[PDB]
RNA sequence: CGACUCUCGGCAACGGAUAUCUCGGCUCUCGCAUCGAUGAAGAACGUAGCGAAAUGCGAUACCUGGUGUGAAUUGCAGAAUCCCGUGAACCAUCGAGUCUUUGAACGCAAGUUGCGCCCGAGGCCAUCCGGCCGAGGGCACGCCUGCCUGGGCGUCACGC
RNA sequence: CUAUCCAGCGAAACCACAGCCAAGGGAACGGGCUUGGCGGAAUCAGCGGGGAAAGAAGACCCUGUUGAGCUUGACUCUAGU
RNA sequence: UAGGAGGGCGCGGCGGCCGAUGCAAAACCCGGGGCGCGAGCCCGGGCGGAGCGGCCGUCGGUGCAGAUCUUGGUGGUAGUAGCAAAUAUUCAAAUGAGAACUUUGAAGGCCGAAGAGGAGAAAGGUUCCAUGUGAACGGCACUUGCACAUGGGUAAGCCGAUCCUAAGGGAAGGGGUAACCCCGGCAGAUAGCGCGAUCACGCGCAUCCCCGAAAGGGAAUCGGGUUAAGAUUUCCCGAGCC
RNA sequence: UCGUUCGUCUGACUUGGGUAUAGGGGCGAAAGACUAAUCGAACCAUCUAGUAGCUGGUUCCCUCCGAAGUUUCCCUCAGGA
RNA sequence: UUGAAACACGGACCAAGGAGUCUGACAUGCGUGCGAGUCGACGGGUUCUGAAACCUGGGAUGCGCAAGGAAGCUGACGAGCGGGAGGCCCUCACGGGCCGCACCGCUGGCCGACCCUGAUCUUCUGUGAAGGGUUCGAGUUGGAGCACGCCUGUCGGGACCC
RNA sequence: GCGCGACCCCAGGUCAGGCGGGACUACCGCUGAGUUUAAGCAUAUAAAUAAGCGGAGGAGAAGAAACUUACAAGGAUUCCCCUAGUAACGGCGAGCGAACCGGGAGCAGCCCAGCUUGAGAAUCGGGCGGCUGUGCCGUCCGAAUUGUAGUCUGGAGAGGCGUCCUCAGCGACGGACCGGGCCCAAGUCCCCUGGAAAGGGGCGCCUGGGAGGGUGAGAGCCCCGUCCGGCCCGGACCCUGUCGCCCCACGAGGCGCCGUCAACGAGUCGGGUUGUUUGGGAAUGCAGCCCAAAUCGGGCGGUAGACUCCGUCCAAGGCUAAAUACAGGCGAGAGACCGAUAGCGAACAAGUACCGCGAGGGAAAGAUGAAAAGGACUUUGAAAAGAGAGUCAAAGAGUGCUUGAAAUUGCCGGGAGGGAAGCGGAUGGGGGCCGGCGAUGCGCCCCGGC
């Protein structure tokens, strides 16, 4: 966030001063002087017309907030886990019906390209050209204050690509595109991986990316993550299906 | 998407730099399209207008009407044309404005300054064609 | 039935809330360092074909000049060669210029366009080869370096 | 000369809603509550019983760990001599 | 009741998801139909003419009947109180759409010259004069006006300021002061030097600056004319004065 | 403020202009009078959104639970632990 | 307010603005991450929409893992009982026995302050075999803490508004 | 009847020159309150703050130990984190409150005075003159011996010896940094509604460009722009990159040794007392007055005192970027902010109109339409206006004109009323409004073809 803030000097540049008791009037400080319509009106309250607000915004708010490094790797790995489960994505509000296997992976050929066209032809052998046509169709004027506090436009949420060779061409060849994002594998962003606080952004991995997901966040083995003081966190159940431990031979 | 960090994306400042440019900035904001025969032949898509351009409106309430400018009126952000005009009620008769960007140069008034900047519009565009 | 009062709806008023806006504000961030005796900031008075304000400018007065762009200004009129050019423009920009009375304000003062003194381009006649009318411009305060003219047996040497 | 009427012009204080009484009860003096008396459109000009009428966050008194002016044998200081 | 907690309704943003909208969005109005115990919601019709809603997470300048609350509007009071000092107006005619209020004439009256007359100081600043007038204003009215609009007008050797001092005020050197600022006789080669001579020099320098009065002191002007508005003495005519 | 009736009217008289004294200061033939409708301490801005155990107000629904004016101490009794 | 329809005070009516918010410290409760650890918060490297994000240090920065004393200083030598959830074993079962977390109650032990005590050894003033105590500790015989968020409460700030 | 020189001081409209005032964010110095808190209040607190008075810059100030520490010690200044709400200070009450260590940002150290040319002021300024021109050079005056230049600064240094090692300038061409200008992808294709196509359908295109803005309604492709960069013009440059000519000394430095000297800031330190201030407590800084030094010495080592030892530094002269601050100014950028009673007081001729003698106080006020196309003309009226008309998609959007709420008023239609009305619960009578207000379809059968 930036912070915002009245000014400190709001409602307080009258030099207004209570009339008192005794003039059949409320006892709220009014302006002096003469000549005018501002003679004799209210001012300082907050109530008043021209006077402060009450408790006046401050820029010394809370504005950033810190979550621990360990939280946000952990949830970060919820994320990329949520991005795996195909009824996860569909729930969450993605077009795929037609992308051939979860996690979607395509080849480091990908990496290569430049023209958005040539990005365009690349989801187009993928199934992930009705979501960015879905974003494309849906990007409109932003209701209320938005369309004139510089947020005009908005849109929905298309695929994420991932790389893993740094400096690659699919950044610039997939940035016109409404609604698409690319991130870098070494650094994934959680406002990314689960926009708007949902799980299960479309994630299309390339191929490089893919095979060193498992060197930048590891197993179940000390040091294994690039990451310094992380281990992939365990759940609370090792197997989720209610119907079959209910309906197991032991328990039934 | 923009990455020059020194031009501004606000709605405020742009409308500033627009509704407040001086008349040698709203002569390159006053450019119409030039017609799609003699953007063929000289290989620029825009240009801006002169006193004597013959151009034709096409998405006014008078489309297809051919007319020569005969008054680009910066101030009000239009172009009058000749006989593209109308009728008060007493009977007097009075040219009306057309956004210069809702009218096309059928035929173009060839100063040589217009001539050389024809010449930088066109190697601009080629020189990124090719 | 009718008048009056209360009241409901329809329509009309008064009034400007709400709804949609916004060349404005506020807040945060970044870059730079640039006023003035070579007269600043401020003030006053003027200045446009038709202007009072605001914006601008200073008796060259909503501008002069160079450069850049390249055909306008615009509410009305007008002159416009101002159009393949030494070139329009309430255009941009900045080096060449102008910059009225004031104000630290500086000849003396100031409810005064008050009262002075000096130089002096230029002209007149000759009371001389001098004087009169001048265009302009000086004349404040403390201070430094230097120079000029000076003062005091403050210390002296030499002298009548 | 006004006040009254007329032409013209034309405010303000005030206003919870409003306006007939008796007795009772009640925050111990009700326009409203209870039991009675009654009660018939709409206006005119007065008047000063009432509306515990208007004017004013009572000045009389008290409370305040609020002041202020003044005094002195109050407490702590100070110019001056 | 004071109080505490839970679940919800509602306003405005942000990250997401699902949508509506020139075949009519937002808003607002309705003796329209409903849902919920309720906060509230959904639909219908009209005006409206360009945006808007729902769900999840989350955030906030988030919900009004009071505060002699603040700003703005509107009522009843109410066509009511009222418009009453300064004696007084009346009749023809003219203009005008329109006359108790304008203009001319006539008559009656008042001010009664320590005035309701003729001029000035300060103050005002164009109110002065002419022509025209839709509105507003002149607490009734208006053809009218000190109103609105466009024009015009203020002439100085002699009238004043300017000059000199009064009470007093500011100040150069100096004394004080943290510095702005405060003291002027404190005596300092004092602000200034002066006069005769320049064909140059001599003599003097004493209570030593400036400001301060349109009622003090004071170089000089009178008469007659003249303008829509200037002048008695500002212009013209004559005659003077410094 | 107006009307009538009054006090003084050659004097410690009435008055214009100039000028001096400016806030815990001035000035007072003395009333705490006057110092620009303000005076038992002017007015303007600022510290300042002064403080308040005191008065007034304190914004949506439903469901559920639901009291106290009593002890002890306090310059403590309108208050707080 | 013990008590309001009160002859108690505010309210003529309408519309809009209008009053427990922000920040710091602390605390309980709850959620999340890790858990004798936990925080990357000041910096550094990166960061192709980005004041974001991601990485980095820490071998001792904050808090926590040790406390008692004013201080010099010293600094936990290892716990039993009664009731207990729950499990287990025996019986046809009723009933009986065993292990018994948490918590409650009781008694102790050890560290330290104060007192008391004193074999040996030792650098002669130190140690400390044994024995202690109607004393005191915010101790130990349970490692649970750190960080973030939310509400509530206390206090400082204008601090619910006038 | 003198001529001289020095000192000290005059007057000069002398020649040449520097000063004064303005802005307030940030910065430096002085001065300096109280409201408040302590439930009173007087020390304390507010606060070493607000107000007052001055002074600068792009930053200012500080800065190279008379330091801290007690360590295995470190090492100028400034800022952030931690130290730490701790030690300390406080009617030991309210409260107040730093520093060392450590981690970071950035790091650069320097020059004077004194003993030191004495064959000899080697120095500096000014007038004039020249040239290559931010200076150099010549000449003449002056300053100066009461000391200018050079060497030196304690980490040293001066001397003497030594193989030795180290030093110079001018050109070009860029890069780099800054400003400015110009240029740069793609539909305005077909149909429909529409006043307007920027809307819907269909057929397509750009995208290293779908930031934003304009254009007659939701415009990537109409326009300005945005991405990639390209081109050219001008500046300061004083930073470095390579080329070229110029060749670095008997001077200075460094290094090694020697042992002889070894010079170091005065009404200053330091001490008493007073006042203020601090966390600084037998006194933290500062200041006034008095006393007033030291050279085998002086200041520190957070409890005053004397002695012994130890750790440490060298004041009383001066300069110094960087990291840091920034409601002012100039130029930019962004926003989970405000949307005309909000947000600055000011969206607008707002510090304006207006008030006050003056210090000062100080508002209100935004929206026609796409385009004025701003209503010709006819007629009633004295006129404003009305009624027709016309422009417009609509003017009932008609110059305070987007929509147009309630309070409140009028007219039309209805209803009801014996000194209130309104409200709750019953229905009843009027209205007004509801066809999802209320159904006609299921099974069995026979054709007649589907
Ligand atoms: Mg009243
Ligand atoms: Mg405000
Ligand atoms: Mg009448
Ligand atoms: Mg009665
Ligand atoms: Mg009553
Ligand atoms: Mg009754
Ligand atoms: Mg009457
Ligand atoms: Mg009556
Ligand atoms: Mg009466
Ligand atoms: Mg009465
Ligand atoms: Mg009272
Ligand atoms: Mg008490
Ligand atoms: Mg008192
Ligand atoms: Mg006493
Ligand atoms: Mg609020
Ligand atoms: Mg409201
Ligand atoms: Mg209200
Ligand atoms: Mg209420
Ligand atoms: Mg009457
Ligand atoms: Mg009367
Ligand atoms: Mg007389
Ligand atoms: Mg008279
Ligand atoms: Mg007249
Ligand atoms: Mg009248
Ligand atoms: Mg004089
Ligand atoms: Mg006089
Ligand atoms: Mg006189
Ligand atoms: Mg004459
Ligand atoms: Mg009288
Ligand atoms: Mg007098
Ligand atoms: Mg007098
Ligand atoms: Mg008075
Ligand atoms: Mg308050
Ligand atoms: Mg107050
Ligand atoms: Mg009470
Ligand atoms: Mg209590
Ligand atoms: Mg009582
Ligand atoms: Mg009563
Ligand atoms: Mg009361
Ligand atoms: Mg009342
Ligand atoms: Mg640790
Ligand atoms: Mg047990
Ligand atoms: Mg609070
Ligand atoms: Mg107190
Ligand atoms: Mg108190
Ligand atoms: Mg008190
Ligand atoms: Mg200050
Ligand atoms: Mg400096
Ligand atoms: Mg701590
Ligand atoms: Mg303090
Ligand atoms: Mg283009
Ligand atoms: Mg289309
Ligand atoms: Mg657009
Ligand atoms: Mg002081
Ligand atoms: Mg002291
Ligand atoms: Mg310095
Ligand atoms: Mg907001
Ligand atoms: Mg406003
Ligand atoms: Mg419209
Ligand atoms: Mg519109
Ligand atoms: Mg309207
Ligand atoms: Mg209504
Ligand atoms: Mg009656
Ligand atoms: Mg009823
Ligand atoms: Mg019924």
């Amino acid at each position: 966030r930036q912070p915002y803030a009245v000014s400190r000097k709001a409602g307080h540049q009258t030099s207004a001063e209570s009339w008192g008791t005794g003039r059949a009037v409320s006892r709220i400080p009014r302006v002096g002087g003469g000549g005018t319509h501002r003679a004799g009106q209210g001012a300082f309250g907050n109530m008043c017309r021209g006077g402060r607000m009450f408790a006046p915004t401050r820029i010394w708010r809370k504005w950033h907030r810190r979550v621990n490094v360990r939280l946000r790797r952990v949830a970060v790995a919820s994320a990329l886990a949520a991005t795996a489960v195909p009824a996860i994505v569909t729930a969450r509000g993605h077009r795929i019906e037609s992308v051939p296997e979860f996690p979607l992976v395509v080849s480091d050929s990908a990496e290569g390209i430049e023209k958005t066209a040539q990005a365009i032809k690349v989801l187009k052998q993928l199934g992930a050209y009705a979501d960015a046509e879905k974003a494309k169709d849906s990007v409109g004027i932003r209701p209320g204050k938005g369309k004139m506090r510089n947020r005009r436009y908005i849109n929905r949420k298309g695929p994420l690509i991932v790389y893993g060779t740094e400096g690659s061409k699919i950044v610039k060849a997939f940035r016109n595109l409404p609604g698409v994002d690319v991130a870098n594998v070494e650094r994934l962003n959680l406002l990314d991986l689960a926009p708007g606080g949902h799980l299960g952004r479309f994630v299309i991995w390339t191929e490089s990316a893919f095979k060193k997901l498992d060197e930048v966040y590891g197993s179940f083995e000390a040091s294994s993550s690039k990451k310094k003081g992380f281990v992939l966190p365990r759940p609370k159940m090792t197997n989720a299906d209610l119907g079959r431990l209910i309906n197991s031979d032991e328990v039934q | 998407m923009k990455r020059n960090p020194r031009v501004t994306s606000s709605r405020r400042k742009c409308r500033k730099a627009h509704f407040t440019a001086p008349s040698s900035v709203r002569r390159v904001l006053m450019s119409a399209a030039l017609s799609s025969e003699l953007r063929h032949k000289y290989n620029v898509r825009s240009i801006p207008i002169r006193k004597d351009d013959e151009v034709q409106v096409v998405r006014g309430t008078y489309k297809g009407r051919e007319g020569k400018v005969v008054q680009v009126y910066r101030r009000r952000w239009v172009i009058h044309v000749e006989r593209i005009t109308r009728e008060k009620v007493n009977g007097s008769t009075v040219n009306v404005g057309i956004h210069p960007s809702k009218v096309i140069v059928t035929k173009l008034k060839l100063d040589k300054d217009r001539k050389a900047l024809l010449d930088r519009k066109a190697r601009g565009r080629a020189a990124d064609k090719a």
